C-alpha cells in the first residue's frame, strides 16, 4: 500500500501548485489515511503538507482535537508544526517569527515549507495589520512598522495591495508618511436625491417649454 | 356615564350573534369606535416595529352598526396558521380570567410610508377571516407618516364578497402611494371600502391626560422634528423624482395626467419640510433670543 499513497501525495502537490485548496485538503486527508496503515517516516512528511494546506487555506480549521490527530501530534518526533499551528491561531507574529528562527535544520532543508512561509507570513501579517487600524483615524507608518517588525517600504508596499484590494479603507498621506483612515461619514443620500430631483426637473421644463411652438 | 361603553354583556351579544343582520347586507358595517388604549397601543407597536411590517389583532365587540375595539395584543410573526392562532388561543384563554372578557374583532398590521389599503394579500385574507368569523375588520396603519404629518394615520376597512359589484360611489381620498405599489393598488381598490374611525376614553382616562398634560407640554416644545424623519424626506423625494421622469416620458408621447400627480407630491413633501422648519423658527425665537 504504498503506490497510490504515493500518487495521491504527488496529485495533492500538483493541486497545492494549482490552488483550489478544498479538493486539495480532501487529498492530503485520503493520502494521511492511507499513510496511517503504511511506513511510519511518511507519516511526519504528510501531517507537515497536511497542516501547510490547513494554514494555507485558513478555512478547514483542523486541530490536534481529532482522535487519530493526537497520537501524531504529542509524538516528540515532529514538535515545530505544533508551534506553527499554535502561532497561527493566536497571530502572534513575534512567536511565529521567533519558532521560525529557532527551528533550523527541520524547516528551512523542507522546500515545500519555505515555497509557502512566505504567503503564511503575509497573511498574518495582514490580519494583525487589520486588526490594528481599528480604532485609530490618522496613523504613522513607522508606528505599523514597528508592530508588524518590518521596515517602511514594506509596510507601505503592504498597505498599497491592501488598500487597492478594498481590504482597508483608508489612503495613505506619502509627504509626511501617515495613514488616514476614512472613518468620518455622514448623510449624503439628501444630495443625491436633490441632485437627481433637479435633473428631472431641468429635462421636464425643458419638455414642457418645448411643447408650445 | 361615559363608562357605561365599558360594560360588557354576554347575553346581548349572543343574542346579536345569533341574529346576524350581516348576513343580509353587504354595507351593513359603516362606523368603528377605538378605545383610546387600543390605538396607543397599536402606535407604539408600529412604532417600535421599526422600518418592517408588523401585526396584531384586535378585541371588542358590536352595537347596531358600530364596531367597537377595545384591546389588542401583538402577535409574534417571528405565520397566517399554527403560530398566529396558538398564539391567539392562548393569550385569549390567559386574558379571560383577569377581565378581559371580549373576543376577537380584527387584526391589524402596519405599512410603513406606503399609506392605509389593502394590497391582494390583504384582500384575500380579509376575505378568508369574514368567510368563517365574523364580524371582522382590518387596520392599518402607517406609522412613519404619523410622525412626518403630525397626524395619526389609520384606516379601518372591510372586503366586499367575491362576486359582488358595487355601483361606484367612492369618494377615495388622494394617497401617495410609492412607484413600486401604484399597481397593486390599481388592481384591488374596489373589493373592500373603509368604515369612518372614530374614537373613544373613559372618565379616569381624560382626567390622567388633563393631568398629564401640566407636564408633557415639555415635550411638545422640544421635539425638532426635522431630525427624527431625514431618512423617510429622502426616499420621498427619489420617489418623486422617478414620477416626475415617468410624467416627463408621458408629455414626449402625443394614470392620468401624471404630472398633477407628481406635483402633489412634491407639495406635501415640502409642505411638510416646511413645517418643521417652522416649528424650529418658533423655538428659536422663544429660547434663544433672549439674549440678556
Ligand atoms: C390575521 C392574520 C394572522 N392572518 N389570518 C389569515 C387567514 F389565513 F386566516 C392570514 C393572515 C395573514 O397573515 N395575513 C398577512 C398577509 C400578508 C402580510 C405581509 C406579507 O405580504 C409580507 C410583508 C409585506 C406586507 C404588506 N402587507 C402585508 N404584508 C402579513 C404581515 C403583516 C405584517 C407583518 C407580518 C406579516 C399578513
Ligand atoms: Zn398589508
Amino acid at each position: 500500500p504504498l503506490i497510490m499513497g504515493v500518487i495521491r501525495e504527488c496529485g495533492g502537490k500538483m493541486h497545492l501548485r494549482e490552488g483550489e485548496f478544498e479538493k486539495a485538503h480532501t487529498d492530503f486527508f485520503e493520502a494521511f489515511k492511507n499513510y496511517d496503515e503504511s511506513g511510519s517516516p511518511r507519516r511526519t512528511t504528510c501531517l507537515k503538507y497536511l497542516v501547510l494546506a490547513n494554514m494555507l487555506m485558513k478555512s478547514g480549521i483542523n486541530p490536534f482535537d481529532s482522535q487519530e490527530a493526537k497520537p501524531y501530534k504529542n509524538d516528540p518526533e515532529i514538535l515545530a508544526m505544533t508551534n506553527l499551528v499554535s502561532a497561527y491561531q493566536n497571530n502572534d507574529i513575534t512567536e511565529f517569527e521567533k519558532i521560525l528562527k529557532t527551528n533550523h535544520s527541520n524547516i528551512m532543508d523542507d522546500p515545500f515549507i519555505r515555497e509557502h512561509i512566505e504567503e503564511l507570513l503575509r497573511n498574518i501579517r495582514t490580519q494583525v495589520l487589520i486588526k490594528l487600524i481599528k480604532p485609530y483615524t490618522r496613523i504613522h507608518i513607522p508606528f505599523i512598522s514597528k508592530e508588524l517588525n518590518i521596515d517602511v517600504a514594506d509596510v507601505e508596499s503592504l498597505l498599497v495591495q491592501c488598500i487597492l484590494d478594498n481590504t482597508i479603507h483608508g489612503r495613505i498621506d506619502q509627504v509626511n508618511q501617515l495613514l488616514e483612515l476614512d472613518h468620518q461619514k455622514r448623510g449624503g443620500a439628501r444630495y443625491t436625491a436633490l441632485d437627481k430631483w433637479t435633473n428631472q426637473l431641468n429635462s421636464l421644463n425643458q419638455a414642457v417649454v418645448s411643447k408650445l411652438a | 356615564s361615559i363608562d357605561e361603553i365599558y360594560k360588557y354583556d354576554k347575553k346581548q351579544q349572543q343574542e346579536i350573534l345569533a341574529a346576524k343582520p350581516w348576513t343580509k347586507d353587504h354595507h351593513y358595517f359603516k362606523y368603528c369606535k377605538i378605545s383610546a388604549l387600543a390605538l396607543l397601543k397599536m402606535v407604539m407597536h408600529a412604532r417600535s416595529g421599526g422600518n418592517l411590517e408588523v401585526m396584531g389583532l384586535m378585541l371588542g365587540k358590536v352595537d347596531g352598526e358600530t364596531m367597537i375595539i377595545m384591546d389588542s395584543f401583538a402577535l409574534p410573526v417571528e405565520n397566517a396558521q399554527a403560530a398566529a392562532y396558538e398564539y391567539m388561543a392562548a393569550y385569549i384563554e390567559n386574558a379571560k380570567q383577569v377581565g378581559r372578557l371580549e373576543n376577537a374583532i380584527g387584526w391589524y398590521h402596519s405599512h410603513p410610508g406606503y399609506g392605509c389599503w389593502l394590497s391582494g394579500i390583504d384582500v384575500s385574507t380579509q376575505m378568508l377571516n369574514q368567510q368563517f368569523q365574523e364580524p371582522f375588520v382590518a387596520v392599518v396603519i402607517d406609522p412613519t407618516r404619523t410622525i412626518s404629518a403630525g397626524k395619526v394615520n389609520l384606516g379601518a376597512f372591510r372586503t366586499y364578497p367575491k362576486g359582488y359589484k358595487p355601483p361606484d360611489e367612492g369618494p377615495s381620498e388622494y394617497q401617495t402611494i410609492p412607484l413600486n405599489k401604484i399597481e397593486d393598488f390599481g388592481v384591488h381598490c374596489k373589493q373592500y371600502y373603509a368604515l369612518e374611525v372614530s374614537y373613544f376614553k373613559s372618565s379616569l382616562d381624560r382626567k390622567l391626560l388633563e393631568l398629564l398634560w401640566n407636564k408633557y407640554w415639555v415635550n411638545t416644545l422640544s421635539s425638532s422634528s426635522l431630525l427624527t424623519n431625514a431618512d423617510y424626506t429622502t426616499g420621498q423625494v427619489f420617489d418623486l423624482s422617478e414620477k416626475l421622469e415617468q410624467s416627463e416620458a408621458q408629455l414626449g408621447r402625443g394614470s392620468e395626467d401624471k404630472l398633477a400627480k407628481a406635483t402633489r407630491d412634491s407639495c406635501k413633501t415640502t409642505i411638510e419640510a416646511i413645517h418643521g422648519l417652522m416649528s424650529q423658527v418658533i423655538k428659536d425665537k422663544l429660547f434663544n433670543q433672549i439674549n440678556i
